[PDB]
RNA sequence: CGACUCUUAGCGGUGGAUCACUCGGCUCGUGCGUCGAUGAAGAACGCAGCUAGCUGCGAGAAUUAAUGUGAAUUGCAGGUUGAUCAUCGACACUUCGAACGCACUUGCGGCCCCGGGUUCCUCCCGGGGCUACGCCUGUCUGAGCGUCGCU
RNA sequence: CCGGGGGAGAGGGUGUAAAUCUCGCGCCGGGCCGUACCCAUAUCCGCAGCAGGUCUCCAAGGUGAACAGCCUCUGGCAUGUU
RNA sequence: GUGCAGAUCUUGGUGGUAGUAGCAAAUAUUCAAACGAGAACUUUGAAGGCCGAAGUGGAGAAGGGUUCCAUGUGAACAGCAGUUGAACAUGGGUCAGUCGGUCCUGAGAGAUGGGCGAGCGCCGUUCCGAAGGGACGGGCGAUGGCCUCCGUUGCCCUCAGC
RNA sequence: UCCGUAGCGGUCCUGACGUGCGAAUCGGUCGUCCGACCUGGGUAUAGGGGCGAAAGACUAAUCGAACCAUCUAGUAGCUGG
RNA sequence: CUAAAUACCGGCACGAGACCGAUAGUCAACAAGUACCGUAAGGGAAAGUUGAAAAGAACUUUGAAGAGAGAGUUCAAGAGG
RNA sequence: CGCGACCUCAGAUCAGACGUGGCGACCCGCUGAAUUUAAGCAUAUUAGUCAGCGGAGGAAAAGAAACUAACCAGGAUUCCCUCAGUAACGGCGAGUGAACAGGGAAGAGCCCAGCGCCGAAUCCCCGCCCCGCGGCGGGGCGCGGGAAAUGUGGCGUACGGAA
């Protein structure tokens, strides 16, 4: 009974995307995301899983801002000028 | 909205709208469908604009 | 369910298109190492998440 | 004709509206075009005609821009988005000028004992 | 003699070992040592003539401008006053996200200014700019059977 | 959303009457999202077209106490991985 | 990081078993024709049957996400086969003021004030709170139009429970 | 309250099956079927904790202390190489 | 209040090696934190090599086709996606 | 009753600013075990270590003695060698465990409050004029506004200082 006529009764959903990580963990009924902690300010990471942190660090994404200052710093972050024309 | 799909018809084909009845595909995209007035007819509006 | 939410219903809608096969002049390229879409989802078989 | 940026400049921003509305237009036509199935010259032209739409919004936009960098050019108070957009921690620092003051106590301090210019013999 | 079985060799299959390669790792060392309310990291969704993934980009969407370079891109088509690449300092940068009008259904507003509507008469529609919390200095409006002074 | 009790007020000086109307017509508008199909001995969950599980609506004739069992009509199916 | 036969060693590959176990729950199929290279299984007609209104019928909720529909294919899958399919490949398909969501509150969840806490934060939902940005009538002020008469916002008097 | 259908449950055959239809099903036979009844959805309680008409039962096929990661390559006078 | 000498398995840009050579070396030489699994926290692969150059086998013939037989390319198909 | 100060406290989509979150190898402040060893185990050991929380920078922290010493004395901090597996702690068992002196790398010193003297001699903001203008500054005006005597600035700080 506790197994395979259990599993026929799985129809409603514990887990939604979630707004901020776009992983399925916004727990529906406790309002708040087991992957990243929505509701608070602060992302959840621990040093207890260090496969998770690389998982979601800067080196990730897309970096659409960060690749950006990474080429404007060799520069010193010129700002306001034009090269010469010709 | 609507009102901005029948206000845009109006400026591109100089064209009034009856009324605008629209769906989203599972494609993604938005189906609108816009009824004319009974005066003016679709097909040659359609001849005018390339489908055909 | 049919009665879906805008958000649920965009992510289908990509999740549809991303399931189609490769184009046929992809692999007459010169750096090319892709066979087949690989990345491919049938409906009964995987079941999408959600 | 082939739509260039360096004579787009000098044009007048109404001039250069009736371009964008004329090539919005025949972008519209090509699209048309596209969907009941046209010729490859045809097809080839929507890249075409896209670009110089950004050259044309590039051109009206860093002419607004260059307009609005001349009209608070001495102000005290300009838009956010005209003030300089280094990195944050570099925009909260001191000025120059700040950075070069110092106290009366340190300015008599040297100008009475200045670090001197000396050798010594071997 | 024949079938079947065993051994060895030739050839052929199954399998991908060995070897030779390597635009990848590991380790050491050097220089720099730079994120974000002017909206970061992350995520979502879109963008190619034919485009699923990866990559790149943001409705200006496999990029715009400028500069350097100098005849290509290419899988197939199409079309030197500068094709393509690289640099990148100008411009632009959808939605969620510290995420900011209230909520997170993609829902309900409020104030002000414009354009149709109207002809300031409120409706209606479209567009733009504001509307989060804490806290510093100053301003304005206030409260007190708080401490007083004077009519 | 409505009815009542109260009566602060408003309207006109005998008329091209006024304030007012929950009466009959006349004018304009109603934006955003979902909508296909399966819903179960094959479209859900059990590693699968798995004798398991999974919430409801409609409910003909005869026999019969009967939504029992058996036969039949509308509708459906091909004997359940040969 | 130097020699393998073992560690119910690790990974990968292959045998005997073995063309064997098996393809046996829910009564049942038969004849003719068509398409085709090919028919026990597709389609059409004629039978014989079953589900027998608490159905093997007709529609929905949850869940699924294109499985729906049309055409083509028979490489792989559908434990025989297939001319067939929920398989593959091309194309299509969901139209609302009235049907729902949207609004309300339920059990409950959850900020601010406050309290606690080294701290992320936690407790708490009216409890240690100056918690109303509103309205009618009047006075004052300005605006815009038959500046007639309403409307507009600025200040004050007045009134207000939750 | 009794017989009994749908529903809910699961006595016996210690039947079938037992590299099964199935990591608990099937057949006949059975208990109950107006009430301490059955059931969907929403919501509350979280691990030395919950919840228990109490079997150490249940708490996602895991329960006399669930599951995931880390401490951790934990230690082993013991077994095998 | 205060530079320097000191630390740096993250980031940007570099150089090197008595290191490893696709079951090794990072999990990842490749559309890799990808496919896939779990409600979730999390877990997490496999997968390099035609040739110097596609010159990637025109045409004939059997078969419905997959498949063959000739012919042809190449130094070599005893290199046939 | 009214008016005007000051104090204390509110409300503003008031004018101008700032903080939030990320990464986190190295750094700072807390919190903090049990595996393990002791051939058992409880103090100890693991270890102020893993996990948890907060906060930064290109380094951080520390830092110019309420010091070391007992000498014929040295003289901020940080790092290396040595002191030293030493003094010492420890069911004095298992185990743990520095500092001074010495040699180097580097080397840099300083400022307030108080106590006093100077007519608040000091600071911030808004309007105008010209310049700089892409790290918002300079002088000139304003019978312009505030902060500040419940104390700003100059001299001056333990090495003494002021007149
Ligand atoms: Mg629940
Ligand atoms: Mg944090
Ligand atoms: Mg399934
Ligand atoms: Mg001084
Ligand atoms: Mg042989
Ligand atoms: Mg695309
Ligand atoms: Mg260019
Ligand atoms: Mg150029
Ligand atoms: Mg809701
Ligand atoms: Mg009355
Ligand atoms: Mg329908
Ligand atoms: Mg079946
Ligand atoms: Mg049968
Ligand atoms: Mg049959
Ligand atoms: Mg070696
Ligand atoms: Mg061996
Ligand atoms: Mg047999
Ligand atoms: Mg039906
Ligand atoms: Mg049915
Ligand atoms: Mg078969
Ligand atoms: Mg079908
Ligand atoms: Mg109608
Ligand atoms: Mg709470
Ligand atoms: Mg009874
Ligand atoms: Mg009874
Ligand atoms: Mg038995
Ligand atoms: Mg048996
Ligand atoms: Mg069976
Ligand atoms: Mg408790
Ligand atoms: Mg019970
Ligand atoms: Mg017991
Ligand atoms: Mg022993
Ligand atoms: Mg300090
Ligand atoms: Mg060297
Ligand atoms: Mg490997
Ligand atoms: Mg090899
Ligand atoms: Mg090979
Ligand atoms: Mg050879
Ligand atoms: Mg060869
Ligand atoms: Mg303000
Ligand atoms: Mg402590
Ligand atoms: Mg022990
Ligand atoms: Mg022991
Ligand atoms: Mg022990
Ligand atoms: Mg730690
Ligand atoms: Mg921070
Ligand atoms: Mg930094
Ligand atoms: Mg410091
Ligand atoms: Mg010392
Ligand atoms: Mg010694
Ligand atoms: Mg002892
Ligand atoms: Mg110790
Ligand atoms: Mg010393
Ligand atoms: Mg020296
Ligand atoms: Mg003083
Ligand atoms: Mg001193
Ligand atoms: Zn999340």
């Amino acid at each position: 009974t506790k197994g395979t006529s259990s599993f026929g009764k799985r129809r409603n959903k514990t887990h939604t995307l979630c707004r901020r990580c776009g992983s399925k963990a916004y727990h529906l009924q406790k309002s708040t995301c087991g992957k990243c902690g929505y509701p608070a300010k602060r992302k959840r990471k621990y040093n207890w899983s260090a496969k998770a942190k690389r998982r979601n660090t800067t080196g990730t994404g897309r970096m659409r801002h960060l690749k950006i200052v990474y080429r404007r710093f060799r520069h010193g972050f010129r700002e306001g000028t034009t090269p010469k024309p010709k | 909205n609507k009102h901005q799909i029948k206000q845009a018809v109006k400026k591109l084909y100089d064209i009034d709208v009856a009324k605008v009845n629209t769906l989203i595909r599972p494609d993604g995209e938005k189906k609108a469908y816009v009824r004319l007035a009974p005066d003016y007819d679709a097909l040659d509006v359609a001849n005018k604009i390339g489908i055909i | 369910s049919s009665h879906k939410t805008f958000r649920i219903k965009r992510f289908l809608a990509k999740k549809q298109k991303q399931n189609r096969p490769i184009p046929q002049w992809i692999w007459m390229k010169t750096g090319n190492k892709i066979r087949y879409n690989s990345k491919r989802r049938h409906w009964r078989r995987t079941k999408l998440g959600l | 004709a082939k739509i260039k940026a360096r004579d787009l400049r000098g044009k007048k921003k109404e001039e250069l509206l009736k371009q964008l509305d004329d090539l919005k237009v025949e972008l519209s036509q090509l699209r048309v075009a596209k969907v009941t199935g046209g010729a490859a010259s045809k097809l080839s032209k929507i890249r075409v005609v896209r670009k110089s739409i950004a050259r044309v919004l590039t051109v009206i936009n860093q002419t607004q821009k260059e307009n609005l960098r001349k009209f608070y050019k001495g102000k005290k108070y300009k838009p956010l988005d005209l003030r300089p957009k280094k990195t944050r921690a570099m925009r909260r620092r001191l000025n120059k000028h700040e950075e070069s003051l110092k106290t009366k106590k340190q300015q008599r301090k040297e100008r009475l004992y200045p670090l001197r210019k000396y050798a010594v013999k071997a």
